């Protein structure tokens, strides 16, 4: 086993568990207990005093259910460990694939095991809790893909020179295979992927491909309208006016002359000759996405939502405000099924671009969220996330 | 027999080396023989001047003798923290109910369990010699950080077995005490009493015989426990003319506490004494309506009230009531009105807000409660109607999820009062505030305030202009704060402006809000 250590100072996660449904509790005991029997894991006293939270969730048509343990703060502690390939985005089909099993085959430093202690929950505490701690590299570690990439490496040699025509990546316990062959020919070699690695790994989302061509961005968009109100022109200024922090080039001046006095908010305007060719101007400076944004590895990735209703959301990636990297549209359930559904599409995008998972800044109360994420949650990472209050004009300038 | 926890110094530090204060010679000889006693039952031992480690021991005085109290503020401070033991206790409500209930004291617990031979060394300690011209624990002490974690991982393990051959058989450990409840007749029951006494016994672990025990109904955190139901102890709301901050505070708290089970339990009245007060010791007078309060809560509390325990086998229902602005009840059932618990959600959320969110939130704040004492949601029962609902949720920019919920017609029904228009609306005036006005008809207003805040001053222009206007308006606004505050369609506040907004607001036929830079 490799002595992994925390970072320098730091000390182990002492992690408060969200409570549980008796659902998921019985689930998870179900879980442990042949984790137990196998020994994965192991039984731990009160000598022991961190923690990190632990849930149930459902697998995507397979009826099963899973453990999903939150090493988010274990994962920030843990020390680094001294590739991107930027070609997975370009391949037309991607699929998912859940290689956290394999983890499993290897034994975890035994002065580190203490720090992956978690906690089966109790009802009503009628009991102290189910205590465990791994023994070998456990799902969702930052640790565990480090410690594995050679022998993954290794695994993945033969497929990797028999097929150099896929791209095959890994971040934790996915793995994130491209390529461009035809929906058929590549579910075969997903296929044969798959039976390969039973040699020495369930779908995940659909167990069907993302398509990562089509990633559209989305412009800031000018109503197109026939007659033109002092409303409608004073919201698209105000709109303009917004953007004109981003795209300089914009322009108001002449729209602003038709909204000159104080007129009724139904009047309709006719446009001067002037002010149709600053909008249309204005409307092609818009048409893409402000020049010079460009990704910095050394900065964090932002992900904001806005909820629009009908189903619909909007989204946001940047790293320093209103440089954008990424602008999208998400549409239907129920408000917080859609929203983790989002969350969940979002992160894998960021991954599959960027390599690594944004911070979210979620439209919703933290005590409604902490109760039905879980409920529709399938990814095998969890991303990190603060609650927030959106602004009724950031929303009114999308979609 | 039992299993040792390793047990370690926090990083860096070193065992206590505290010298031990002067000790009376007639302590001195007490103590030699509290000692030399746990010397022989070996939870203490001799040790060789090679021990440089210390920590004063003093006794103290419902005989005669003595007890020895080991003061260990300094080993605690230097030793591992540890999985801290259980904080909350088992509400009620979360209990089935059984046939026959016994608690067992299980006394000197730590003094039967253990301790960490490498530990040992560290809980050194010394007796004077009253001559003119040192021991350590076996076991785990009293007074150590250690120990009500340990002594409880313990009798887990020790309790597991006779948990697995008597699954019908149901055990809580709470601190030094056992209760057991089953469905077993009288007899077995007691007769299984019976042997985990023995199993208990057979880890040195010692309880009171079936005639020094405690048995239904008992007293428990301030609840009264009987085996077929619950409630709380009697409730005694003093008689007098004279009331202080305290008596006051108090009352509000005990009548609190009691609202768990006691529907109708108002304090609005009696806590709007305790506004300005100066001391704890400052009389106030009691008004009319707080008088009224009292003797409708002694009313209330006259005729006790028992909450029946959970069954499993039945669903949980949810009914909440509005009992007042910003005020909600609910209780919790499972057959027809008959109470597992109740209580009251009067929680305010932001400086303004709707029914509908306060009702959303006290509904998230039941299913959480719910999920941790039952472990499932209960199929709440809504003085609200889908579509209102609905209507309210879509127009709303934060997400929110309501479980299984079904509309109860029971009045007053929650509603919205009022509607922004979708669009400016035609034929109807428009104003441009900024404190004053501007209309397309030519009129306006302008007055001057003494004692405000740039954003009260935003609302306040509103304001003039929903009053001046017709039962249509439009109403254009530079300010992003009141245009927030108003798109949220608050129908109560902790403002008075935003009070008298909203109620200008309910008046109108129509009313169209626009922001411009
Ligand atoms: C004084 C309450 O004591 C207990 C607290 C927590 N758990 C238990 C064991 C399980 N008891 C159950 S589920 N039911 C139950 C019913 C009535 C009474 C008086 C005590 N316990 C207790 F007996």
């Amino acid at each position: 086993t490799v002595p992994v250590k925390l970072k320098p100072g730091m000390d182990g996660p002492k992690v408060k568990q969200w409570p549980l449904t008796e659902e998921k509790i019985k689930a998870l005991v179900e879980i442990c207990t042949e984790m137990e029997k196998e020994g994965k894991i192991s039984k731990i006293g009160p000598e022991n005093p961190y923690n990190t939270p632990v849930f149930a969730i459902k697998k995507k048509d397979s009826t099963k259910w899973r453990k999903l343990v939150d090493f988010r703060e274990l994962n920030k502690r843990t020390q680094d460990f001294w590739p991107h390939p930027a070609g997975l985005k370009k391949k037309k089909s991607v699929t998912v694939l859940d290689v956290g099993d394999a983890y499993f085959s290897v034994p975890l430093d035994e002065d580190f095991r203490k720090y992956t202690a978690f906690t089966i929950p109790s009802i009503n505490n009628k009991t102290p809790g189910i205590r465990y701690q791994y023994n070998v590299l456990p799902q969702g570690w930052k640790g565990s893909p480090a410690i594995f990439q050679s022998s993954m490496t290794k695994i993945l040699e033969p497929f990797r020179k028999q097929n150099p025509d896929i791209v095959i990546y890994q971040y934790m316990d996915d793995l994130y295979v491209g390529s461009d062959l035809e929906i058929g020919q590549h579910r075969t070699k997903i296929e044969e992927l798959r039976q390969h690695l039973l040699r020495w790994p369930p779908f995940l989302w659909m167990g069907y491909e993302l398509h990562p061509d089509k990633w559209t961005v989305q412009p800031i968009v000018l109503p197109e309208k026939d007659s033109w109100t002092v409303n409608d022109i004073q919201k698209l200024v105000g709109k303009l006016n917004w953007a004109s922090q981003i795209y300089p080039g914009i322009k108001v001046r002449q729209l602003c002359k038709l909204l000159r006095g104080t007129k009724a908010l139904t009047e309709v305007i006719p446009l001067t000759e002037e002010a149709e060719l600053e909008l249309a101007e204005n409307r092609e400076i818009l048409k893409e996405p402000v020049h010079g944004v460009y990704y910095d590895p050394s900065k964090d990735l932002i992900a904001e939502i806005q909820k629009q209703g009908q189903g619909q959301w909007t989204y946001q990636i940047y790293q320093e405000p209103f440089k954008n990297l990424k602008t999208g549209k998400y549409a239907r359930t129920n408000d917080v099924k859609q929203l983790t559904e989002a969350v969940q599409k979002i992160t894998t995008e960021s991954i599959v671009i960027w390599g690594k998972t944004p911070k979210f800044k979620l439209p919703i109360q933290k005590e409604t969220w902490e109760t039905w994420w879980t409920e529709y949650w399938q990814a095998t990472w969890i991303p990190e996330w603060e609650f927030v209050n959106t602004p009724p004009l950031v929303k009114l300038w999308y979609q | 027999p039992i299993e040792t926890v390793p047990v370690k110094l926090k990083p860096g530090m070193d065992g206590p080396k505290v010298k031990q204060w002067p000790l009376t010679e007639e302590k001195i000889k007490a103590l030699v023989e509290i000692c030399t006693e746990m010397e022989k039952e070996g939870k203490i031992s001799k040790i060789g001047p090679e021990n440089p480690y210390n920590t004063p021991v003093f006794a103290i005085k419902d005989s005669t003798k003595w007890r020895k109290l080991v003061d260990f503020r300094e080993l605690n401070k230097r030793t591992q923290d540890f999985w801290e033991v259980q904080l909350g206790i088992p509400h009620p409500a979360g209990l089935k109910k059984k046939k026959s209930v016994t608690v067992l004291d299980v006394g000197d617990a730590y003094f039967s369990v253990p301790l960490d031979e490498d530990f040992r060394k560290y809980t050194a300690f010394t007796i004077p010699s009253i001559n003119n011209k040192r021991y350590q624990y076996n076991v785990l002490p009293q007074g150590w950080k250690g120990s009500p974690a340990i002594f409880q991982s313990s009798m887990t393990k020790i309790l597991e077995p006779f948990r697995k051959q008597n699954p019908d058989i149901v055990i809580y450990q709470y601190m030094d005490d056992l209760y057991v409840g089953s469905d077993l007749e009288i007899g077995q029951h007691r007769t299984k009493i019976e042997e985990l006494r023995q199993h208990l016994l057979r880890w040195g672990l010692t309880t009171p015989d079936k005639k020094h025990q405690k048995e239904p109904p008992f007293l428990w955190m301030g609840y009264e426990l009987h085996p077929d139901k619950w409630t709380v102890q009697p409730i005694v709301l003093p008689e007098k003319d004279s009331w202080t901050v305290n008596d006051i505070q108090k009352l509000v708290g005990k009548l609190n506490w009691a609202s768990q089970i006691y529907p109708g339990i108002k304090v609005r009245q009696l806590c709007k004494l305790l506004r300005g007060t100066k001391a704890l010791t400052e009389v106030i007078p009691l008004t009319e309506e707080a008088e009224l309060e009292l003797a409708e809560n002694r009313e209330i509390l006259k005729e006790p009230v028992h909450g029946v325990y959970y069954d499993p086998s039945k669903d949980l229902i949810a009914e909440i009531q509005k009992q007042g602005q910003g005020q909600w009840t609910y209780q919790i059932y499972q057959e027809p009105f008959k109470n597992l618990k109740t209580g009251k959600y009067a929680r305010m959320r932001g400086a303004h807000t709707n029914d509908v969110k306060q009702l959303t939130e006290a509904v998230q704040k039941i299913t959480t409660e719910s999920i941790v004492i039952w472990g499932k949601t209960p199929k709440f029962k809504l003085p609200i109607q889908k579509e209102t609902w609905e209507t309210w949720w879509t127009e709303y920019w934060q997400a929110t999820w309501i479980p299984e919920w079904e509309f109860v017609n029971t009045p007053p029904l929650v509603k919205l009062w009022y509607q922004l228009e979708k669009e400016p609306i035609v034929g109807a005036e428009t104003f441009y505030v900024d404190a004053g006005y501007v209309t397309n008809r030519g009129r306006q207003k302008v007055v001057t305030l003494t004692d405000t805040t740039n954003q009260k001053t935003e609302l306040q222009a509103i304001y003039l202009a929903l009053q001046d206007s017709g039962l249509e308006v439009n109403i254009v606004t530079d300010s992003q704060y009141a245009l927030g505050i108003i798109q949220a369609q608050p129908d109560q506040s902790e403002s008075e402006l935003v009070n008298q907004i909203i109620e200008q607001l309910i008046k109108k036929e129509k009313v169209y809000l626009a922001w411009v830079p």
